[PDB]
């Protein structure tokens, strides 16, 4: 048989893969801190990357990579835009970010603000007046559903292996507002499950592709493909071949993969931004059997062989 | 001229030993029976070999160099061995009983009775220097005798040549090539005692070394041989600088000004390349700016770990072959561009470079390739603290059950050295974060 | 990418590439601990040695 | 650390010791008159370490045989390989011991035991590096287990500092000679706890229970046990009688026994014994069978501490360390997480007469609790009533000394569960 460890009991996504792993009779569950395993799901913090690959006659394998906190940290996420040439902070697809200290970026997020100001805009900062972390270009005019007038983000689940295949989940989830959209209470500028609860609409404020797609159908004469997903393929792209070479185990003792939620808005122009990078995000629960048995199949038994596919692979 | 003292400790130190004077012998043209046509100055010189070699009015080019061991059987082949005529009987010294992969007993009951007469051999070596640079210590950290007596032997050392430098080449265990379930203990035993005595330290992981045997020799089981002849390669390129002409890496001290910023941060991590199979009567010959490359795949250093994970306090790359500077600076920026090279902000961002016309050595029916070019990089990362983080982990495993702690204290240690030993080495790890971020 | 302090032998050459400018115990303590040591290896052996007797 | 002195005391320690000399001696090409005959330098290389060299080419065993009366040791004389030991190495009584711890120990044996010491210390004396001694007897007789621990604390006593290590044969009622027996190997077992280094722990039981079940032998006799005992001791031995990439006794001791007392080894043996030769998974899987084990405990109720085992034949190393690698890995649960690499393999090029390849298993495990069990148990049976005490304390002993020698065995007993969780 096979063998692996669990270190994290907060995952709901690896929970399942673990319970289907054990669903498939060739693979046993160890005591969390033994260390002849063949695959780690590890802890989200401090995770001793250093003493994989060390255990003679063992191909062992973790779903993490290590160093890609650079993208999931928001202040390193700006950096990384900011310093990387691939980048270049020139891209498009990301809006204008200063990292302030409570080198710092006061004076040059000032500088600008004096430029933008006379004229409107509104920024926001987390970890219309500048006097009232990382503070970024609050997108006024966002893409609204109707009926509702309510806004949204684009949840986009993304697989990238141990050879570095990156893997497009071809189900992505639009967590709206339930609230009109005031630009003038933050609960219709807040796009959030825990914030809405709320559920008139969609069944837990938040809609799925065939359904949307159908929505800019008929609202817009377009297609979700056309209009958003190849912007969204695109940023992917970008952002993971930018780190590959910090990140890659092609020549490493032990080998990595990593499941990532990437979090994008749209604009009333049908442009696609991205918003945040998530290391160790969550799902949906019509989601969570397919997209599980999908990391299983494409993931682990890929290097760990047993007795159309949910993903779209952006070539590279 | 300034010479120096080589000293082997146990049965690693030893036969590494016999691998680096063999493969000197090569390199300077010194046949097995100490006879060097070469040399014109007969029974004397100050010639850059003369650094590792006397002579005598004879002719005869004699190892400035000591063999130690508790159990005479490894130095029992030294003495009948291919270059047996080159040591005089007074350089092979060996007890009666080991130290039973005991760091207690290798440093208390067994390393009180025979430094004396270790020190006293070494002072008899001293007396022909006309100017002593210091010594450099072969060893294991897993072994008793590695581990329990080079420790008594550094602090002796420090208080007999006060001013005198001293470089180690350890081995660092692996269980792939081990011998002892104690490994661990012995390795941070020996690291706290002897940390304040040494200047700089070369470490080798056994599992590197075996892993490189395997992929780039195709040897399905590597033997001591096999990998005692890639090592000596290794020490050989570090050493040639001490042993040619040249203007870098000419004397120990620049070892540490070059490698070094701070005192307990002494392990520069060595990689080589390139490792090719003898086997193959036709390879490819990779140019500068393909082995330059190579120093920065984790697969070709001499300790695993991964260096775009720390930050670089000092590089040396040292070339042999045909080499020439445009091709390595080329080499470099490119490698500068395509590879993540960070060093800390309180040094320079660069590399000193040394060339050796003479291509690599190899012994006849080796497994290593003859190359035209090769070159060996040492690096002082903090990448490196992996290696001691994974070794501490073991210890901190059996110690807080006090697994095999009898043996220690029934030879007279003290419960307290293990727990002082561990609190040195986590104040080094967290001297490497600190200086790693 | 400043090449500096070339020098040249017979046998080879060295030089510095810059690429960015910054941003004892004595030996009565040693025989006290070895002594010790062995004190109590010596009394470990007496009271052996008191134990078989009885 | 070269020479072994090697001691057999009562009926079966000589019986297991003269057969052990019958094998390695065919081993190491030694003809009964101790002249070599053999092929190969291998065999002469490490041969000091059990055999003195005398004059004409000659070796003599280094080993010493003790009785407190004669029947066995004039049989062993007139065995097969009798003519090889040194004559004055013989010590022995006429009275004998009456299966009865207490003459052993206290009385009969102590007139013998000086003679024993005068021999051990002439033997010690030639030797350039005496490295201990290795003890063969059984436990549950009288000279094997009451005067064979009082010449262990004596040889202590007077070579505090070198190893002691023994091959003990624990009794089980399935092949028993008399009901005293767990009286006996009680007192012996917290003599053994104290004043040796290594134990091999051989059980009546399970070498009962292999021939019958395994080797299909309806009616075992000693010999088809000491069958099996010889085998297991030249497997153990192996390393130390050919030249190894590690062995000596101490090594041994240092990497086996995390702490003092637990130093009780459960042995194995592969193949059982026909033309066909084992592939090495096949060596692998039985080598760590129950059924192959020689201390009737099974290894799944309890949890390795550490492990040695050896190879012998010409074979791929490759595909030994993928077993070992396989094997540790499969059954991960029942090693101890504490002891990082706690299992060795080592190969040997030379097989053992009869066998193109073999394997043997020294397993340092906390299921040996159940043997210390087995023999509580049967003690305080008889102990509650105590049935049959006179025939101890007519040699002067009190019942205190058994209720004390009862409290130390059921402490040992609850360190092993200590451990175990
Ligand atoms: N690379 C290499 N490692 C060796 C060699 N010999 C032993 N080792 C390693 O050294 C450690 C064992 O220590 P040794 O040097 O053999 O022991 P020792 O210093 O002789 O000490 P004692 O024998 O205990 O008295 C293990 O980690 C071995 O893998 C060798 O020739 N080459
Ligand atoms: N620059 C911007 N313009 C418009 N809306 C923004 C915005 N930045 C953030 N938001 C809104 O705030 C919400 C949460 O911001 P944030 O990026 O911090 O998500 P979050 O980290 O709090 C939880 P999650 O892990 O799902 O991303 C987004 O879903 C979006 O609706
Ligand atoms: C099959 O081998 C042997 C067979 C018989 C043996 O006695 C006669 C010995 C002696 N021993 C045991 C041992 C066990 C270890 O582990 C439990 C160990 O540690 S390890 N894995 O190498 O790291 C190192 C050793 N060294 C030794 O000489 C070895
Ligand atoms: N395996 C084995 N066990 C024996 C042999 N002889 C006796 N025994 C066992 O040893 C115990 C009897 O002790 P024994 O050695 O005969 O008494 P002693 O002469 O006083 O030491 C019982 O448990 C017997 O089953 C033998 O040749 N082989
Ligand atoms: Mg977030
Ligand atoms: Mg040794
Ligand atoms: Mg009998």
């Amino acid at each position: 048989m096979y063998t692996f460890v669990v270190r994290d009991e907060n995952s709901s996504v690896y929970a399942e893969v673990s319970r289907l792993l054990l669903a498939t009779g060739q693979w046993k569950r160890l005591r969390k801190d033994n260390p002849r395993f063949n695959l780690m799901l590890g802890e989200r913090n401090r995770l001793p990357f250093g003493r994989l690959g060390h255990e003679p006659g063992l191909v062992q394998l973790v779903n993490y990579y290590r160093g890609a906190d650079k993208l999931c940290r928001k202040a390193s996420l700006v950096k990384l835009i900011k310093t990387s040439p691939e980048l270049s902070e020139s891209c498009t697809w990301f809006p204008e970010s200063y990292v302030i200290y409570p080198t710092d970026e006061r004076e040059v997020f000032l500088a600008a603000y004096n430029r933008r100001r006379e004229g409107g805009n509104v920024w926001i900062a987390k970890s219309s007046e500048a006097s009232e972390h990382v503070i970024q270009k609050y997108l006024e005019k966002p893409l609204l559903l109707e009926p509702g007038h309510r806004k949204f983000d684009i949840r986009s689940w993304v697989l990238v292996d141990h050879l570095y295949n990156i893997y497009l989940y071809r189900e992505g989830v639009l967590r709206t507002s339930s609230e009109p959209y005031n630009s003038a209470d933050k609960t219709c500028h807040l796009t959030n499950h825990c914030i809405q609860k709320y559920g008139r609409y969609e069944e837990g404020n938040e809609m799925f592709f065939e359904e949307f797609n159908q929505y800019l159908m008929d609202a817009l004469n377009t297609t979700l493909e056309n209009s958003i997903l190849l912007q969204i393929k695109h940023i992917i792209r970008s952002c993971l071949m930018c780190i590959e070479p910090a990140i890659s185990t092609k020549h490493l003792h032990y080998q990595s993969f990593q499941l990532f939620g990437f979090d994008f808005m749209v604009d009333e122009e049908l442009k696609v931004w991205l918003i945040e990078v998530n290391g160790a995000p969550a799902c949906a629960q019509k989601l969570y059997a397919e997209l599980c048995q999908g990391i299983v199949d494409v993931a682990i038994s890929s290097v760990f062989p047993l007795a159309t596919s949910i993903f779209i692979k952006l070539h590279h | 001229m300034r010479e120096c003292i080589s000293i082997h400790v146990g049965q690693a130190g030893v036969q590494i030993g016999n691998a680096c004077w063999e493969l000197y012998c090569l390199e300077h043209g010194i046949q097995p029976d100490g006879q060097m046509p070469s040399d014109k100055t007969i029974g004397g010189g100050d010639d850059s070999f003369n650094t590792f070699f006397s002579e005598t009015g004879a002719g005869k080019h004699v190892p400035r160099a000591v063999f130690v061991d508790l159990e005479p059987t490894v130095i029992d082949e030294v003495r009948t061995g291919t270059y047996r005529q080159l040591f005089h009987p007074e350089q092979l010294i060996t007890g009666k009983e080991d130290a039973a992969n005991n760091y207690a007993r290798g440093h208390y009951t067994i390393g009180k009775e025979i430094i004396d007469l270790v020190l006293d051999r070494i002072r008899k070596l001293a007396d022909q220097c006309t100017g002593l640079q210091g010594f450099l210590v072969f060893h294991s950290f897993g072994g008793g005798t590695g581990s329990g007596f080079t420790s008594l032997l550094m602090e002796r050392l420090s208080v007999d040549y006060g001013k005198k430098s001293k470089l180690e080449f350890s081995i660092y265990p692996a269980p792939q090539v081990s011998t002892a379930v104690v490994e661990p203990y012995n390795s941070i035993l020996t690291t706290h005692t002897t940390l304040e005595h040494s200047d700089c330290a070369f470490m080798v992981d056994n599992e590197a070394i075996y892993d490189i045997c395997r992929r780039n020799l195709d040897i399905e089981r590597p033997t001591y041989t096999n990998l005692n002849r890639l090592i000596s390669q290794i020490v050989s390129s570090i050493t040639a600088s001490l042993r040619f002409d040249g203007a870098l890496n000419v004397d120990l001290t620049e070892f540490q000004t070059n490698l070094v910023p701070y005192p307990r941060i002494h392990f520069p991590l060595a990689t080589y390349a390139p490792v090719i199979s003898a086997e193959k009567a036709y390879h490819e010959q990779l140019s500068v700016a393909e082995i330059t490359n190579a120093c920065f795949e984790p697969a070709n250093q001499m300790v695993k770990c991964d260096p775009r994970h720390g930050k670089y306090m000092a590089c040396c790359l040292l070339y042999r072959g045909d080499v020439v500077p445009k091709d390595v600076n080329a080499a470099i920026a490119t490698i500068k561009t395509k590879r993540s090279i960070q060093f800390v902000d309180w040094c320079p961002t660069g590399f000193k470079v040394g060339i050796n016309y003479q291509p690599p050595t190899v012994v006849p029916g080796g497994d290593l390739a003859k190359v035209q070019r090769a070159v060996c990089m040492l690096s002082n990362t903090t990448a490196i603290a992996e290696a001691w983080a994974r070794l501490d982990h073991k210890f901190d495993l059996m110690y807080a059950k006090r697994a095999f702690v009898h043996w220690y204290v029934g030879e007279g240690m003290e419960e307290g050295e293990f727990s002082e030993a561990r609190e040195d080495m986590a104040a080094l790890e967290k001297d490497y974060e600190e200086v790693g971020v | 990418m400043e090449v500096i302090e070339l020098n040249k032998c017979t046998s080879g050459q060295s030089f510095e590439v810059i690429l960015k400018p910054p941003s004892d115990p004595s030996l009565e303590e040693i025989q006290k601990k070895l002594e010790a040591a062995e004190e109590r290896r010596k009394y470990q052996e007496a009271e052996l040695l008191k134990h078989l007797a009885e | 650390m070269r020479e072994i002195v090697h001691i057999q005391a009562g009926q079966c320690g000589n019986q297991i010791g003269a057969k052990f000399w019958e094998v390695i001696s065919d081993e190491h090409g030694i003809d009964p008159t101790g002249s070599y005959h053999g092929d190969s330098d291998l065999q002469l290389e490490r041969i000091n370490v059990y055999y003195n060299e005398a004059t004409g080419n000659k070796y003599v065993p280094r080993a010493i045989l003790v009785d407190l009366e004669p029947g066995t040791m004039d049989s062993v004389r007139s065995g097969p390989f009798g003519q090889i030991f040194r004559p004055d190495n013989f010590v022995f009584g006429q009275s004998g011991a009456g299966n009865n711890w207490a003459k052993g120990h206290y009385t009969e044996g102590a007139e013998l035991v000086d003679s024993v010491l005068d021999v051990v210390r002439k033997e010690s004396e030639s030797c350039d590096c005496l490295q201990g001694f290795q003890l063969t007897h059984s436990l549950g007789g009288g000279t094997g287990s009451g005067m064979g621990t009082l010449l262990i604390s004596k040889i202590r006593e007077e070579y505090p500092d070198r190893i002691m290590n023994t091959f003990s044969v624990m009794p089980s009622p399935k092949v028993s000679d008399t009901v005293v027996e767990p009286y006996n190997a009680t007192l012996s077992v917290h003599q053994l706890v104290e004043n040796t280094d290594e134990t091999y722990c051989i059980d009546n039981e399970a070498l009962y229970d292999i021939c019958f079940r395994t080797l299909k032998l309806t009616t075992p006799t000693y010999g088809d046990l000491n069958h099996l005992v010889s085998a297991t001791m030249s497997g153990v031995t192996t390393c130390l009688r050919f030249p190894g990439q590690l062995a000596d006794l101490r090594k041994l001791a240092v990497n086996m026994v995390p702490f003092p007392r637990l130093h009780f080894f459960m042995p194995g043996f592969a193949p059982l014994t026909q033309y066909r030769a084992l592939t090495v998974p096949e060596l692998t899987q039985q080598m760590f069978d129950s059924k192959n084990m020689m201390a009737a405990c099974d290894p799944r109720h309890g949890r390795y501490l550490t492990v040695a085992a050896i190879f012998r034949g010409r074979m791929s190393m490759k595909e030994v360390d993928e077993q070992m690698l396989n094997v540790q890995n499969k059954n991960s649960s029942y090693f101890v997480e504490w002891i990082p690499n706690n299992v060795k393999t080592a190969v040997c090029d030379i097989p053992p007469r009869g066998l193109k390849m073999s394997a043997t298993f020294i397993g340092n495990s906390t299921a040996i609790q159940e043997l210390f069990k087995r023999i509580s148990e049967q003690f305080t049976a008889m102990f509650r009533r105590k049935a049959f005490l006179h025939w101890y304390t007519g040699e002067g002993m009190d019942e205190m000394e058994f209720t004390e020698a009862e409290s130390n065995m059921n402490d040992l007993v609850s360190e092993y569960q200590q451990y175990q969780d």
